[PDB]
């Protein structure tokens, strides 16, 4: 309902489905109307510019973002809540002395700035104005408004996992690309995050999201893939880690859980070859099962088993 | 002859096998599904029951005679009808979206026109085989076991490589013990599949390997086989076109090919280079008779079956190869580009080129091999008139080619451009062509000098065995896999009878009559490569030459009762025979289990059954690590273990 | 308007909608999802992606101009288009064996041409939902949710059962909580169904019960509606032959029907009651307007929407019932046969005939009903050429039928034939029809003695709603739920669309052409049944009036 079709559907009380854009809503709109559509902050800014001059209201900001942006920072700081900074602020600014750093125990590794269609950044580009025009050439952008921080303790696989998961429940189910392309890219991913991926998965999933961003009716979907695609370009070695073993990170293991699988397991030996605690105990012939009482979680047994059956 | 079909006057023929072929040349159609290719038989669908007086018969089993009443159509035949192709649908695989038979598939049409919505028999699961290891793939759930492909690889190709086994509902149709295909002695041929009525044999597509090609930055070429062009006209439902290959090379160019050659420039190489080749052997009388290699399929089939021969096999490169390792290692260097960016398209009518693309001999050179069917399928794929594509000539320098060089497409044609070579160089002085059988032709050849030796053209794999056992007075033997040659390859359009094959044949003759230059070395663009990068033998030898290898099954194929996937082990093996079934080794083997059963926690110890070992009389044996014991026993296999 | 595809010269039409149908008309196809019935609408498949000023985008939503290049096919959209092809296949039930769909669907094409011979996207598990409470089969794990089944029951239809619900991946097209068809106010028209692209929208197969029947030891009864007749040859793929019928009679003979009548024959009794019973509402002005009751569709309708019309509704069952009920209650005792002996099978074009035959008020008249496109299975199984068969008449003493009769097929037939019959007995001085849109008919009727009135041919649901409210002055309605009449019925072959029924209407045109007889009063093995069984005013009641009842939720 934030894509502009669907909002003005939605207000006339029916099902919040956009639509393609040759009459675009300024011209015919709530129906057929002439409607005029902006952000909360906009037709905030309206009064604040009024009262003020051009000139007065451009003396903060940058010569082609103007003004002030107002961000909701979440995530592990000392002080997390709504603040208000000129155009041009990096994020260090943002992230260490507005939010007055890290609580102890947590590090920076990366952060969202506009949710599922926004972009995810790291130490490289945490110095750089937040700007309209120097994002779009950054693979980034302001977004929304909203900041979240990402800590070292947490995995980029399953940051993309989680964002993949809210577009796929909230695509309107009109076109095929994202209605039926989120749910797929959705799947690999939670393949991913179990230990079942393959290389071929991670090609399925790099060209599944081009034609998602490219072929998406609306924004929505265009910008559905676009966790992946970020999350890709600054860790695809995390990805590799999560494909030929366990999660770096640990978010992944930590409350999961290796079993393995007597429906494909005929017993033969290796697994204790590696595990150093010696978690088999099995029966020759038969299914080996796992002791889980000392399984420290290293994911060295799905790393070697020729009939991949550790679950 | 004069007969009542339901009633009213027919006549049908004067001598005829069975009611349903002399219904059918009438043209009355009675539901089957026999008679589903040229080698099919009757008797296993039982659909095509009729009623002559009153009891229900089989009509291609009966024998028609003067004034016959016969009823085609009767409630209880309707109903027996619908139950036999609902007992057929089943257990059928009826997915027929990525079907390769989607289309053009009988059952598929049956079980519309019959109105077959819901199965009313239970889906019953079968063992089924899912064999893909090589570029013809085998599913036997959408088998519906004619027997087609039996026929086929066995009386008409002469290999006999998939036949009939087990029985009942167990019944399939596989190879060996289930061996996949790559490994058994199948030439891949692919006629099995031309005859499918099925989706249970198909072509492996490679469509997608292409596109993401395409989508890179590699710099794509493609070339397009001779007999491609006089057979994809079919895929569209079009009448004959000349100039074919000059608008595929304008598609081809469209969806983003950056370079398009033609084979038949291969052709006339590697038939240049086997002209001299054979001359050299004629004057030297040695390594006779020499046999062409431009059929991967008989070649293979040659090293299966006549390792004697291998010496006689032509060392030339089969055009396809001659022509893309000319350019990975000529072209590439002329344009200044790493070997590694040049993506190579090879656009075959044969899936044997494809098990070809992939040998150890050929590795990198051709990157994927596309058949015609997969060529129509990235026409149809972007719905544009291909009779309306506007023709382009193909890219120089490797575009051009003789009219000898495009008749390699049906068999023959690598003979016929070897002759005319020899001639051009020292002319003929007479050919005279014998037909001792349908697809074998001799030819006896005089050159102008005196010299004169005798040339064989066979087509069709199995007529082989027979020349080669009986006649010992050729010097040159062409050998085509299929019947009519390339024309009839695996990969050409479905159905694939000799008809068409006929009619694709008389296409490519057309063709090659409309080119002006009829031998290789009027082939300006070849002389140019011999003298500018082919001029001396070394380099010569190492593009245009290649060495074959003998084939013989490897198979260990041991018992196994506590195996180890991988990693090293002890692999003791106990044998299982009659003789040393008679004293102990049953109960050696039991102790040995057990003993991995409460030691060997690890897979260091890999207890497997073996067959006779030739050595009864000494006692039950052990085998440990490849290693004869005798006498064995627990303990003396224990001693050895540690 | 000069526009370069593939780097060539086009020239295409002025004033274009899109690209897309602009280069359909010069010629240049290009591969979509959208347009699959005369209810579609563009930008849902996202497959007809073109490449302007190095930007991909949709044709379908891209408007022409001068001078623009555009590349229609590169690896990329390669690329894109075999990728939203996947996405759809992984999640369609892929069993064309038993759908309905085999053979004609486009989704079943593309996936042949685009080589599709694997998924790597997982088969998603969906939930699905099967009916098959209704004639009318709905499965939506073949549904590609086009839409366009949802825009014909509430644009064209006016009923509106059908919509959207869910959203994402879980977005079907049902009815309000999933409540099985049957029990909705669908009024089974079948037009979704003819309008579906896919299986998901299918009419239920009752060729088993048939050859069951024809397997036992009943007189099996074979009955043709006028409309079947017009549409058959489209499944064969052949010229139209004006006898069809004839064709159809020895063909259901050869397969072992004792009989085959005429439907024309019922539809000849039905207008002869109609009209005396609405000369007779007329003389005296009770229950007016009168609706005829020959659409079991518009019936459903009218007892769903209208409560207050059903007294208004004619009392004279339609041609089927009343045909039905005349074989088995008068020819049956005619044949010294029991009742139960008889197997009496409806040839319909239509899918609410289905319900119609085991509605509660004609149970176990008619004993299973079959649409046209089901007589084409049959015909198709034998591989008999139809084309080929010698024709012979319908069975007597129901085989033979008027012009009137006969035009019940097209929309405008039961008034016709109820003018005719009128003007038979009361003489007509003049008609003055009148076409107030494209479906709708008035026309100013004055007899010979007495008043005037007004009828109304209204054919297509939906238009029914706007006429009644706007208009109060027209003594008789004549309502087809389906456009065209029963030559665009739910159980036509498919696909039907407006140009296919008027290629329809104008081959039964052509069909009524060549029978001698006009009326229905010349019809003499009609009259013998009124003055043999039907002379007295009881029987007439219960053999051809039937009653209504209203029906709410
Ligand atoms: C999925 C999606 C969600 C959106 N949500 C919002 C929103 O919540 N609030 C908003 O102001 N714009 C939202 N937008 C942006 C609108 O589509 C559109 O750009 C808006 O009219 C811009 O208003 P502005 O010029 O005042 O920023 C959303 C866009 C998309 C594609
Ligand atoms: S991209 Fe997603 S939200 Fe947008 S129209 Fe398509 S399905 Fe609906
Ligand atoms: S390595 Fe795999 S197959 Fe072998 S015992 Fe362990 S889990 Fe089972
Ligand atoms: S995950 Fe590591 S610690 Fe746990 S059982 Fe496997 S090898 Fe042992
Ligand atoms: S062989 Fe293929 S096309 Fe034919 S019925 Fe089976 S799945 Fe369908
Ligand atoms: S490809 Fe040829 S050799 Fe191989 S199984 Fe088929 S017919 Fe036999
Ligand atoms: S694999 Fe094909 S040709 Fe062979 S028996 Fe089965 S259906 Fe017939
Ligand atoms: S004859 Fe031609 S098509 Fe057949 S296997 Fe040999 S090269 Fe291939
Ligand atoms: S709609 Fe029916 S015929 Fe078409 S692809 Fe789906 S299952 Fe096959
Ligand atoms: S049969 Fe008619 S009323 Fe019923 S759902 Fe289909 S279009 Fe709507
Ligand atoms: S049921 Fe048929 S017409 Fe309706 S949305 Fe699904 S595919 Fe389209
Ligand atoms: S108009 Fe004819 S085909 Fe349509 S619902 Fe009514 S009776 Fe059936
Ligand atoms: S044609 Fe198959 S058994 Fe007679
Ligand atoms: S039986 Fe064991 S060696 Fe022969
Ligand atoms: S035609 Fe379907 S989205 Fe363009
Ligand atoms: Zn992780």
């Amino acid at each position: 309902c934030g894509e502009e079709t669907a909002l003005l559907a939605s207000i006339e009380g029916k099902r919040g489905m956009p639509r393609p854009k040759p009459p675009f809503p300024a011209q015919s709109g709530l129906w057929g109307k002439p409607t005029l559509i902006n952000n909360v902050e906009t037709y905030a800014n309206i009064p604040r510019i009024l009262r003020d001059g051009v000139e007065n209201y451009r003396k903060r900001g940058t010569e082609n973002s103007p003004g002030t942006k107002m961000f909701s920072v979440a995530g592990p700081l000392k002080a997390t809540g709504i603040i208000e900074v000129e155009f041009g602020t990096t994020l260090r600014d943002i992230i260490y002395n507005i939010c007055g750093g890290f609580v102890e125990g947590e590090e920076f590794k990366a952060v969202q700035i506009g949710g599922p269609s926004g972009a995810c950044l790291s130490e490289d580009f945490i110095d750089m104005p937040l700007d309209y025009d120097t994002l779009k050439k950054a693979d980034a952008m302001v977004g929304s408004g909203g900041i979240v921080v990402i800590t070292k303790k947490t995995c980029m696989v399953e940051v993309a996992r989680f964002f993949l998961d809210f577009t796929k429940r909230e695509s309107c189910g009109k076109c095929v690309p994202c209605r039926e392309g989120t749910m797929q890219a959705y799947n690999i991913l939670e393949k991913f995050t179990h230990g079942k991926a393959t290389y071929e998965d991670l090609k399925t999933l790099e060209h599944l999201s081009k034609t998602i961003k490219t072929a998406s009716l609306c924004g929505l979907g265009k910008t559905a893939p676009n966790p992946i695609l970020s999350t890709l370009k600054l860790f695809r070695e995390e990805y590799i880690a999560h494909i030929e073993g366990e999660c770096p990170s640990g978010m992944c293991t930590a409350f999961k859980k290796y079993v393995i699988n007597p429906d494909i397991c005929k017993g033969c030996g290796l697994c204790a070859r590696s595990c150093p605690q010696n978690a088999i105990t099995g029966e020759r012939g038969k299914p080996y099962t796992i002791d889980q009482e000392k399984c420290v979680k290293c994911g060295l047994c799905a790393s070697k088993c020729p009939f991949k059956a550790i679950e | 002859m004069k007969i009542y079909v339901d009633g009213r006057e027919v006549i049908i023929n004067d001598n005829e096998r069975n009611l349903l072929e002399a219904l059918k040349n009438v043209g009355i159609e009675i539901p089957n599904l026999c008679y589903l290719s040229e080698a099919s038989i009757y008797g296993a669908c039982r659909m095509c029951l009729v009623e002559i007086n009153g009891q229900i018969t089989t009509s291609c089993t009966l024998k028609p005679y003067e004034g016959m009443k016969v009823k085609t159509n009767t409630p209880e035949i309707y109903e027996m009808r619908r139950n036999i192709l609902e007992l057929i649908l089943a257990t059928h695989n009826r997915d027929c979206t990525t079907c390769d038979r989607n289309g053009s598939c009988k059952l598929q049409k049956y079980a519309e026109d019959f109105g077959i919505r819901k199965i009313r028999f239970e889906a019953l699961k079968k063992e089924h085989v899912r064999d893909e290891s090589a570029p013809v793939v085998r599913d036997t759930s959408k088998c519906i076991l004619c027997g087609d492909c039996v026929r086929v690889c066995e009386e008409i190709q002469g290999v006999g490589v998939i036949e009939f086994a087990k029985r009942g509902f167990e019944s399939v149709v596989t190879t060996a013990f289930d061996t996949p295909l790559i490994e058994t002695e199948c030439v891949l041929c692919g006629q099995c599949v031309a005859y499918c009525p099925t989706g249970a044999l198909s072509i492996r597509n490679d469509i997608d390997k292409l596109i993401e090609a395409l989508e890179s930055d590699k710099i794509v070429i493609g070339m397009i086989a001779p007999a491609v062009r006089a057979a994809i006209q079919e895929e569209f439902g079009i009448d004959e076109d000349v100039a074919m290959a000059e608008k595929l090379v304008s598609f081809l160019k469209t969806i983003g090919f950056d370079k398009v050659f033609d084979v038949s420039f291969g052709a006339d190489l590697v038939a240049y280079e086997e002209a001299h080749e054979f001359y050299e052997r004629l004057k030297k009388g040695e390594r006779l008779p020499q046999f062409t290699s431009c059929c991967p399929a008989w070649v293979k089939h040659a090293e299966h079956t006549y390792p004697q021969y291998l010496q006689n096999l032509s060392s030339v490169k089969s055009p396809q190869q001659a022509l893309g390792t000319v350019i990975k290692k000529i072209y590439a260097r002329k344009l200044g580009v790493p070997e590694e960016k040049i993506f190579l398209v090879s656009f075959m009518p044969c899936t044997a080129k494809k098990f070809e693309a992939e040998r150890e001999e050929h590795e990198g050179i051709v990157d994927i091999v596309l058949t015609t069917r997969e060529l129509a399928q990235l026409i149809k794929m972007s719905r544009i008139d291909i009779n309306r594509v506007e023709p382009q000539p193909f890219d120089r320098p490797y575009g051009v080619s003789s009219q000898a060089g495009l008749g390699f497409g049906k068999a023959g044609g690598v003979f016929s451009c070897v002759l005319s070579v020899l001639n051009e160089e020292i002319g003929i002085e007479k050919v005279d062509v014998k037909s001792p059988e349908d697809g074998i032709r001799v030819a006896e050849v005089t050159l102008k000098d005196g010299t004169s030796f005798k040339g064989a053209v066979i087509y069709g794999l199995g007529k082989v065995k027979k020349f080669l056992e009986e006649r010992k007075d050729v010097e040159i033997i062409e050998v085509m896999a299929c019947n009519y040659g390339c024309v009839g390859g695996g990969g050409q359009p479905y159905p694939n009878d000799s008809r068409i094959r006929e009619h694709r044949a008389k296409v490519l003759r057309d063709t090659m009559g409309i080119k002006s230059l009829l031998t290789p070395v009027e082939n300006l663009f070849l002389m140019k490569l011999y003298e500018e990068d082919l001029k001396d033998e070394h380099t010569r030898h190492e593009i245009l030459h290649t060495t074959y290898r003998p084939r013989r099954r490897y198979p260990e194929k041991d018992v196994e009762i506590l195996p180890v996937p991988n990693g090293e082990k002890r692999t003791v093996k106990v044998c299982l025979g009659t003789s040393c079934y008679t004293k102990g080794s049953y109960e050696i083997l039991k102790k040995l289990v057990d003993y991995v059963k409460e030691n060997d926690m690890e897979g260091k110890i890999e207890v497997l059954g073996t067959f006779c070992v030739e050595n009864c009389g000494a006692s039950p044996n052990v085998i440990v690590d490849d290693k004869i014991i005798g006498g064995a026993t627990f303990e003396k296999v224990l001693e050895e273990l540690s």
